[PDB]
RNA sequence: CAGAGGUGAAAUUCUUGGAUUUAUUGAAGACUAACUACUGCGAAAGCAUUUGCCAAGGACGUUUUCAUUAAUCAAGAACGAAACUAUGCCGACUAGGGAUCGGGUGGUGUUUUUUUA
C-alpha cells in the first residue's frame, strides 16, 4: 500500500505539474493570438471542456 | 493560573521594549509572570505556583491596561500600589455638536493645561484626556470628584467653578470645627 | 378544497350504501 | 371502529350504535353550549354535522368531569359534574342514554374521537379511506396491543362460593344482576387496580357469548367453559403505555404512622407481594418488586398475579404468542441476557461509550488537515442491528459499525479520482501510524470497499478497540459529489445510467445515511418499541431470504411506518402488535399505485402542502416513465430524501412480487386460521419452494457462539 | 474533595456585598456587609469592614461545608462608574487568608451595550 | 451601621426569632454533566428540604447552572469559556444536566478587540434537528498580511456584507444539519471557527473568528428517555 | 436576613407584608459602547446594530451623444438653555513632501485556488 500510494502520487504530481505550467506558459497561436486563461487554472482540457459546456 | 491580557500599538511597542525589564522587575517582586509578545503585540500577566495575592493579579492587569492605553511607568507602578484605582470616564454620548464637543473638552482641559494641573493637584490624581475618553488614575475619592467634575464640564458647568468649590471645601475640611454643618452656605 | 373532495366522496359512500325500493316495499 | 348499540356491561364491546348516534345529535343539534348554545345548525351538511358530533366527544368529557343534559319536548346545558358513569341525561324522559356503555367502551370511543379529530384536521394527505374504509377490528391483536387467554373452570351457580374469591350475594345481584356482568366488572376493577398507569386503557371479552336461545328454552343454556354459563373463556386486551410498560417496582402511597385508607387497600391488595422498600434518596414508600424476563413481561406477572389471587384458584393464564415472539427475537450472549428486558440498551451504549473513547483519540492526533466531523452512522448506531452488539463476537456481519471521517475544506485536494481516493489512503495510513505508535492497546488493519461501482481503490481503515469493537472508518471529502457530477457529465449517452446508479449508490452510502441515521436514532428514543420491531421484521425478511437483495436502510423505512403514521390504528405497544400491522400493511400496500410519503418525527418539521405535492409530483412522473415497474417498485421517501428512488433502486421484479406475496400468504394464514404457535412457526420456516434450484452448504465450524448467541 | 461555591462580591465606592451562593446560583449561603459589620457610618466602605465581613462569611462557610470558591467581582456598572471597591480587595485578600480556596476570579460588571443618556 | 448614633425608623421594630437553622433542615444533591464532555461530576448543589418532595424536584428541576470549559474538559486552551447547564432529571442524589447556553467571558472580548482593524459582528437564528430554536453569535476580526505597510487593515462595507453573508449561510448549514448533542461536540473542539476561516480567506483575511454566544430559545417537550439515553429502575432496601 | 441609598459629614426616601443582594424569566420606552480615526457621506443643520424595498449622488472609466446650452448674484423660494480663552495676513497663486479616502492602468510575486462559481 505505501510503495503504491508514493509512486501514484510521485507521478501524479510530474503530470500536474506539467499541465499546469503548459496552461499558464503563455500559448500564443501561430496568427499571432494569445489565449485569455486566468489566475488558478491549471488544465487546457478543461478550458475546452468550459466551451463544450457552453 | 489565572490569567489577564492586553493589546497595544506600535509606538509604544518601541516603548515597552525600553522599559520592560523593570515590568517584570515589580511583577516579580509581587510574584506574578508576564510575558511580551511583539509579533502580536500582546502584554499578559500570568500567576506563577508562588503567588498569594489576587488582589495583585487584578492590579497587574490593571497595570498592563494603563500602560497599553500610554500612561508613563511612574503612573503605571503607583497602580500598582496598594490604594490607588484607574478609572475611565467616557465623553463621547454628551453633545451632538462636533464644534461644541471639541470646545468643551478644550475647556475641560484649559489654557497651557492650568485647569487640568490644578485638578489634578486637587484631587491627588494623575488626568489624561484621550479623544472619547478621560483616563484618571488616584485614590478613590479623587476619582470620585473628577467623575464628577468631569460629567458636570461635559454638562455645562465650568471647571472654574469645580476647582473653586474644591478649593473651598479644602480649607472648610481643614477647620475642623463644622463636623455637621453642610457647607452650602458657603459653596457657591 | 376539503369541501369539494369530501363532498364527493360522501356522494359516492352515499350511492354505494343506498338500499332499493324493490326491497322497501317487499319489507 | 367495531362499536354497536349492544349491553356492554356484560364483559362485552360496544354499547354506543345507531340508536345512541341519533339521540346523541339530535341533542346536539338542539344544543351543547356551555351556557345552552347550539353546536350544530340545520343548514350544515353531514360533513359539517360529523365534525362538530366528533368535535364535541372529543373535547367534552362526559364520564369523569361533567354530564350533559337536554329536554326531549327546552335546551341542552353541559355541567361540570362527573357521574363516574357516561351521562347525557334528558330531564323532559328523566333518562340517561349511555348506560350500555361501560367506562371502558368510554374511553375508547374518547381515544377515537381523538384520532379521527385529528384525522380531520389533517390536510396534507387524503384521510377519507383511511378513516372510513378500514376495518381494523378483524383481528384483536391488531386491534388490542395486548391479548390474554384466561379459562375460568368455575362449576355451578351453588359451586360459585368455593370456585370465586369475590362473593355475589344478594346486593351484589341487585346491583350485577347477571353472573357475567358480576365477573365483568370484577375483572374490569381488580385488573384496572392491578396495572395502574401501565395500561392507557383495557378491554374484556367474554369469548363465548350466545345472545340467542330457541324458544323451548328458558334461557340461553349451555355448558362450555368448565361451567353451564354462557362463556367459553375471558379474553383480557390491553392498551398500553410504552414507556411505563417495564417499569420494575409498581409505586403505592407513601408511609405515615397511620395506616392510609389506599396503602391499607394496597396491602390487602397485594399481600404477600407487598413491602415497605427505602429507596435511594432515602423516600419511604411502599411497593412491590418484580423481576423483568426477556421471555415474558411484568405485564404477564402482574396480571397471572392478580387473577390468581383476587378472583379464583382456579383459573388458567396464557399468552404463548408473546411469548413465543420474545423468544424468536435473539438473545445475546452475555451476562444476565435472560433476565434482561427486551427495551435494554446497555450494550448499545457501551458501544458508543467505547466509540467515544476512540473519538476522542483520534480527534486529538496531529494531523497536516485537521480532523473537521466524525459521524457514527451505523446500524448499531441507530439501534436496529439484528444481533445486539456482543464485546469480541467478530463474526456478525455488522460487527464494523461505520463511521464517517470527514476533514475540514481544502483547496489542494487532487482532481482525479483515483488519485484521490489514493490521498485519502494517504490520510488513513498517517492516522494508522500514529495509533500503532502512541495507543497500542489499539489494533488495526486495511480492506477493501467495492460496494460503489467503478470506484475501486477506495480503502476502509479497520480499528479493533479492546473492548472488543470494530470500525471501519471511511473519509467523506468536499469534492466527491463535484467528481461524480463531472464524470456523469462526460459520460456519453448510453453509459449515463450506469454513472447514474453509480452516483446514487454513492449517495445512499456516503452523504443521506448519516441524515438518516441521526433522524431514525431521535425517532427510536421517543418510540422504543421500532427497534424490537425492526430486528423481528429483519429476522423474518432472513429467513424468507429477501435481505440479501433488499437494503437495511429500506428495511428500516418500511419497518417505521406504523410507528410514523398509525392511522386508523393504534400507536404499537407490543413486538407482536408491532410485527403484524408492519405484515398486513406491507400486504395491503399497492406499490404500483401507492407511493409511501413519511414525515420521521416526535408524535404531536412535518412536510407540508408545497413538499408533498411536489414528492407526489417527482413520483407521477417517475410512473409516467416507468407504469408497470420493470425498474422501480418502492417509490418511498421522507424529509431526508424527497428524491423516492435514493434507496429502492436496483431491486428485482421478481423479489419485490416474491415480498408482497409473503405477505399475502402470511395474512391469508392468520385470516383462516387463529393466531397461535404453529402459525407463526409456520412464518418463520423458510420458503425454499417455487426456486428452480437450491444448494445445501454447510460451514466447517459452527458459528453461533462467535456470532454471540 | 473539595466543595466549591461562588462569592458574589459587588464592591461599590459606598458599600462592600460579600455574598456566597452555591453552584446554581440561587441558594444564598451567606451575606453579610460592610456597613453591618462597621460602627461609623462614614466608614461604611473601608478595607477594615470588609475584612470583617469576609471573616463572618467564612466561618459561615466552613460551617456548611464549602471549601472553595469562584469569587465573581462587581462595579456599580451601568450609567455609574466600572471600577470595583476597596472593600473588593480586602474581602478576597481576607477571604484568602481565612482560609478557602480560592477556585476563579472573575470580573463581571454589567457594562451597557449601548448606555441611556439624552444627546443633548 | 450597627452603632448607636443612627436614629430609630420603624425597622427593627419587632424582628422574628432565629431558631430555624436551614443548613440542618437542607440538603446535599449532587449533579452530573452529560456524556458530550469529560470531567463529568461537577460540584454539589443545596435544596431546602425534602418533606413536599413536590418542593424538591419543583426547585432542582427549575435550575440552572453554569461552569468554566477548564474545569469542564482540563484544558486552558478552553479556560475562556463558559457553559451553562439545565437540570431537567432528578433521580436519586444525581441530577441530569442538560446544555443550555455558552458564553465567553469579557476579559477575553476586551483582549481581542485592537484599533487600526475591523469588527465583524454576526448572528443567526436557526433550528436544529431536534426542534431547538437556536442563536448563535459569532465574531471575526480583520488582520493584515505578512507584507503590509499600511497601519490599518479595514474591510469596506461590501467585504463586510459578503463575509456576513458567508458567515450567516455557514452557521445555518452546521446547526440545521445538526442536531443539539452534536452542535455540543462541534463547539468543544471549536470546529467552526477553523471552517469559517478556511471559507472566508478567499475575500478578507481574518485573524480571531469565534463563536461568541449561543442562547437556547425554546425547547421541546421533556423526554426523560432521550436524556437518558444522552446520560448513559432501582430497588430498596426492604424496610420492616 | 437587617439594613440599603446618598454625601465632606448628613438628611429626604425604601425597608419583617422581607428593602439592598442572588437566580430563572417577562414586558416597556429609549439608545446603538468598545471597533472610532491620520477618517467617510450630505448643501447646511447632521449621519454609526442586521437585512431587504424605494428613489437619489459624487468621483472614476469612455475613439458614446447634445453643440454654447454658461458664470455671478440684490429680490423670491427650499431646508434648519446657550456662550466662557479661542485669533489664522489675504489673493486673480509657483514648485512641491509625506500621508491617507474613492476609481483606473501597468509590473510583480506572496496570500489565494483546481469545469463551477
Amino acid at each position: 500500500l505505501k510503495e503504491d500510494i508514493h509512486t501514484h502520487m510521485a507521478i501524479f504530481e510530474q503530470r500536474e505539474a506539467q499541465a499546469q505550467e503548459d496552461v499558464q506558459s503563455s500559448i500564443v497561436d501561430e496568427d499571432g493570438f494569445t489565449l485569455v486563461v486566468g489566475k488558478n487554472t491549471k488544465s487546457l482540457n478543461s478550458i475546452r471542456k468550459k466551451i463544450l459546456n457552453k | 493560573e489565572s490569567s489577564f491580557m492586553t493589546l497595544f500599538p506600535k509606538y509604544r511597542e518601541s516603548y515597552l521594549k525600553t522599559i520592560w525589564n523593570d515590568v517584570t522587575r515589580a511583577l516579580d517582586k509581587h510574584n506574578i509572570a508576564c510575558v511580551l509578545d511583539l509579533v502580536e503585540g500582546s502584554m499578559t500577566v500570568k500567576t506563577t505556583r508562588k503567588t498569594y495575592d489576587p488582589a495583585i493579579i487584578l492590579k497587574a492587569r490593571d497595570l498592563i491596561k494603563l500602560l497599553a492605553r500610554s500612561v508613563p511607568f511612574p503612573q503605571a507602578v503607583k497602580i500598582l500600589q496598594d490604594d490607588m484605582a484607574c478609572d475611565v470616564i467616557k465623553i463621547g454620548n454628551f453633545v451632538t455638536n462636533k464644534e461644541r464637543f471639541v470646545k468643551r473638552r478644550q475647556r475641560l482641559v484649559g489654557p497651557n493645561g492650568n485647569t487640568l494641573k490644578a485638578l489634578e493637584l486637587l484631587t491627588k490624581c494623575y488626568i489624561l484626556v484621550q479623544g472619547n475618553t478621560v483616563s484618571a488614575m488616584g485614590p478613590f475619592k479623587g476619582l470620585k470628584e473628577v467623575r464628577r467634575v468631569v460629567e458636570d464640564c461635559m454638562k455645562n458647568i465650568h471647571p472654574i467653578y469645580h476647582i473653586k468649590e474644591l478649593m473651598i471645601k479644602r480649607e472648610l475640611a481643614k477647620r475642623p470645627e463644622l463636623a455637621n454643618e453642610d457647607w452650602s452656605r458657603f459653596l457657591p | 378544497f376539503k369541501s369539494n373532495i369530501f363532498k364527493l366522496q360522501i356522494d359516492e359512500l352515499l350511492e354505494q350504501v343506498k338500499l332499493k325500493q324493490k326491497h322497501v316495499l317487499k319489507v | 371502529r367495531g362499536f354497536s348499540s349492544n349491553m356492554s356491561h356484560s364483559g362485552s364491546l360496544g354499547g354506543f350504535g345507531t340508536f345512541e348516534f341519533t339521540i346523541l345529535m339530535a341533542a346536539l343539534l338542539n344544543g351543547g353550549g356551555i351556557n345552552s348554545n347550539k353546536i350544530l345548525l340545520h343548514g350544515f351538511s353531514s360533513y359539517q354535522l360529523f365534525k362538530g358530533v366528533i368535535k364535541y366527544l372529543a373535547t367534552m368529557d362526559l364520564c369523569h368531569d361533567g354530564h350533559l343534559q337536554f329536554h326531549s319536548n327546552p335546551a341542552s346545558k353541559y355541567i361540570d359534574e362527573g357521574f363516574q358513569t357516561p351521562t347525557l341525561f334528558d330531564k323532559s324522559t328523566k333518562v340517561n342514554i349511555l348506560t350500555k356503555m361501560t367506562v371502558s367502551s368510554y374511553q375508547i370511543l374518547k381515544e377515537y374521537a381523538g384520532e379521527t379529530l385529528r384525522m380531520l384536521n389533517n390536510v396534507v394527505q387524503d384521510q377519507f379511506s383511511n378513516i372510513f374504509l378500514t376495518n381494523i377490528s378483524r383481528f384483536d391483536n391488531l386491534k388490542y396491543d395486548l391479548c390474554y387467554d384466561v379459562q375460568l373452570p368455575l362449576g355451578k351457580y351453588n359451586n360459585l362460593e368455593t370456585s370465586l374469591a369475590a362473593t355475589f350475594g344478594s346486593m351484589e345481584r341487585v346491583k350485577f344482576i347477571t353472573l357475567e356482568n358480576f365477573l365483568a366488572h370484577k375483572i374490569t376493577n381488580v385488573a384496572r387496580y392491578a396495572l395502574g398507569d401501565r395500561i392507557k386503557y383495557i378491554q374484556i371479552e367474554m369469548v363465548g357469548q350466545k345472545s340467542d336461545f330457541p324458544i323451548t328454552k328458558r334461557k340461553v343454556y349451555s355448558n362450555t367453559g368448565g361451567n353451564h354459563f354462557n362463556f367459553d373463556f375471558v379474553r383480557v386486551k390491553l392498551i398500553v403505555n410504552p414507556s411505563e410498560c417495564d417499569k420494575l417496582v409498581t409505586k403505592g402511597p407513601a408511609h405515615s404512622e397511620t395506616m392510609s385508607t389506599e396503602a391499607a387497600v394496597f396491602k390487602n391488595f397485594w399481600g404477600i407481594k407487598s413491602s415497605l422498600r427505602r429507596f435511594k434518596d432515602g423516600s419511604i414508600t411502599h411497593c412491590c418488586v418484580w423481576s423483568t424476563s426477556s421471555s415474558e413481561p411484568i405485564i404477564s406477572s402482574i396480571v397471572n398475579f392478580a387473577l390468581q389471587k383476587h378472583v379464583s384458584k382456579k383459573a388458567q393464564i396464557s399468552n404463548e404468542t408473546i411469548k413465543k415472539f420474545h423468544n424468536f427475537l435473539p438473545l445475546p450472549n452475555l451476562p444476565s441476557s435472560a433476565k434482561t428486558s427486551v427495551l435494554n440498551l446497555s450494550s448499545f451504549f457501551n458501544l458508543k461509550k467505547s466509540f467515544d473513547d476512540l473519538y476522542k483519540i483520534i480527534f486529538q492526533m496531529k494531523l497536516p488537515l485537521s480532523v473537521k466531523s466524525i459521524l457514527p452512522v451505523g446500524s448499531a448506531f441507530r439501534y436496529t442491528s439484528l444481533c445486539q452488539p456482543v464485546p469480541f463476537a467478530y463474526s456478525d456481519p455488522d460487527f464494523f459499525q461505520d463511521v464517517i471521517l470527514e476533514f475540514e475544506t481544502s483547496p489542494k485536494w487532487p482532481d482525479e479520482i483515483t488519485s484521490l481516493e489514493k490521498a485519502k489512503t494517504a490520510f488513513l495510513l498517517k492516522i494508522q501510524e500514529e495509533l500503532s505508535a502512541n495507543s497500542s492497546t489499539y489494533r488495526s488493519f486495511f480492506s477493501r470497499d467495492e460496494s460503489i461501482p467503478y470506484n475501486l481503490e477506495i480503502v476502509t481503515l479497520n480499528i479493533l478497540t479492546p473492548e472488543g469493537y470494530g470500525f471501519k472508518f471511511r473519509v467523506l471529502t468536499e469534492r466527491d459529489e463535484i467528481l461524480y457530477l463531472r464524470a456523469i457529465a462526460n459520460a456519453r449517452n448510453e453509459l449515463k445510467p450506469e454513472l447514474e446508479a453509480t452516483f446514487l449508490k454513492f449517495t445512499a452510502k456516503y452523504l443521506a445515511s448519516v441524515r438518516h441515521t441521526r433522524t431514525l436514532e431521535n425517532i427510536s428514543h421517543s418510540y422504543q418499541f421500532y427497534s424490537p420491531v425492526v430486528r423481528l421484521f429483519k429476522r423474518w425478511l432472513d429467513t424468507h431470504l429477501l435481505l440479501g437483495h433488499i437494503t437495511d436502510e429500506l428495511a428500516e423505512l418500511i419497518a417505521i411506518k406504523p410507528f410514523v403514521d398509525p392511522a386508523p390504528y393504534f400507536i404499537p405497544g407490543s413486538l407482536e402488535n408491532g410485527f403484524l400491522k408492519v405484515l398486513k400493511f406491507i400486504s395491503q400496500w399497492n406499490w404500483k399505485d401507492d407511493p409511501l410519503i413519511l414525515d420521521l418525527v416526535k408524535p404531536e418539521e412535518r412536510l407540508t402542502l408545497a413538499q408533498y405535492k411536489g414528492i407526489q409530483m417527482n413520483f407521477t412522473n417517475l410512473r409516467n416513465s416507468d407504469p408497470n415497474g420493470t425498474h422501480l417498485q418502492f417509490f418511498v421517501a421522507s424529509k431526508n430524501d424527497p428524491s423516492g428512488i435514493l434507496y429502492s433502486s436496483g431491486i428485482p421484479l421478481p423479489i419485490a412480487t416474491r415480498l408482497t406475496a409473503l405477505a399475502k400468504v402470511a395474512v391469508n394464514l392468520l385470516q383462516t386460521h387463529g393466531l397461535n404457535q404453529q402459525t407463526i412457526n409456520l412464518l418463520f420456516t423458510p420458503g425454499l419452494k417455487d426456486y428452480d434450484f437450491v444448494v445445501d452448504l454447510r460451514t466447517p465450524i459452527g458459528l453461533k457462539s462467535s456470532c454471540g448467541i | 474533595s473539595q466543595v466549591f461555591g461562588v462569592a458574589r462580591i459587588y464592591a461599590s465606592f459606598n458599600d462592600t456585598f460579600v455574598h456566597v451562593t452555591d453552584l446554581s446560583g440561587k441558594e444564598t449561603i451567606a451575606r453579610v456587609t460592610g456597613g453591618m459589620k462597621v460602627k461609623a457610618d462614614r466608614d461604611e466602605s473601608s478595607p477594615y469592614a470588609a475584612m470583617l465581613a469576609a471573616q463572618d462569611v467564612a466561618a459561615k462557610c466552613k460551617e456548611v461545608g464549602i471549601t472553595a470558591v469562584h469569587v465573581k467581582i462587581r462595579a456599580t456598572g451601568g450609567t455609574r462608574t466600572k471600577t470595583p471597591g476597596p472593600g473588593g480587595q480586602a474581602a478576597l485578600r481576607a477571604l484568602a487568608r481565612s482560609g478557602l480556596r480560592i477556585g476563579r476570579i472573575e470580573d463581571v460588571t454589567p457594562v451597557p451595550s449601548d448606555s441611556t443618556r439624552k444627546k443633548g | 451601621a450597627v452603632g448607636k448614633n443612627k436614629r430609630l425608623s420603624k425597622g427593627k421594630k419587632g424582628q422574628k426569632k432565629r431558631v430555624v437553622d436551614p443548613f440542618t433542615r437542607k440538603e446535599w444533591f449532587d449533579i452530573k454533566a452529560p456524556s458530550t464532555f469529560e470531567n463529568r461530576n461537577v460540584g454539589k448543589t443545596l435544596v431546602n428540604k425534602s418533606t413536599g418532595l413536590k418542593s424538591a424536584s419543583d426547585a432542582l428541576k427549575g435550575r440552572v447552572v453554569e461552569v468554566c470549559l477548564a474545569d469542564l474538559q482540563g484544558s486552558e486552551d478552553h479556560s475562556f469559556r463558559k457553559i451553562k447547564l439545565r437540570v431537567d432529571e432528578v433521580q436519586g442524589k444525581n441530577l441530569l444536566t442538560n446544555f443550555h447556553g455558552m458564553d465567553f467571558t469579557t476579559d477575553k472580548l476586551r483582549s481581542m478587540v485592537r484599533k487600526w482593524q475591523t469588527l465583524i459582528e454576526a448572528n443567526v437564528t436557526v433550528k436544529t434537528s431536534d426542534d431547538y430554536v437556536l442563536r448563535i453569535f459569532a465574531i471575526a476580526f480583520t488582520r493584515k498580511q505578512a507584507n503590509q505597510v499600511k497601519r490599518h487593515s479595514y474591510a469596506q462595507s461590501s467585504h463586510i456584507r459578503a463575509i456576513r453573508k458567508v458567515i450567516s449561510e455557514i452557521l445555518t448549514k452546521e446547526v440545521q444539519g445538526s442536531t443539539l448533542a452534536q452542535l455540543t461536540s462541534k463547539l468543544i473542539p471549536e470546529v467552526i471557527n477553523k471552517e469559517i476561516e478556511n471559507a472566508t480567506k478567499d475575500i478578507f483575511p481574518l485573524q480571531n473568528i469565534h463563536v461568541r454566544k449561543v442562547k437556547l430559545l425554546k425547547q421541546p417537550k421533556f423526554d426523560v428517555g432521550a436524556l437518558m439515553a444522552l446520560h448513559g429502575e432501582e430497588k430498596g432496601k426492604k424496610v420492616t
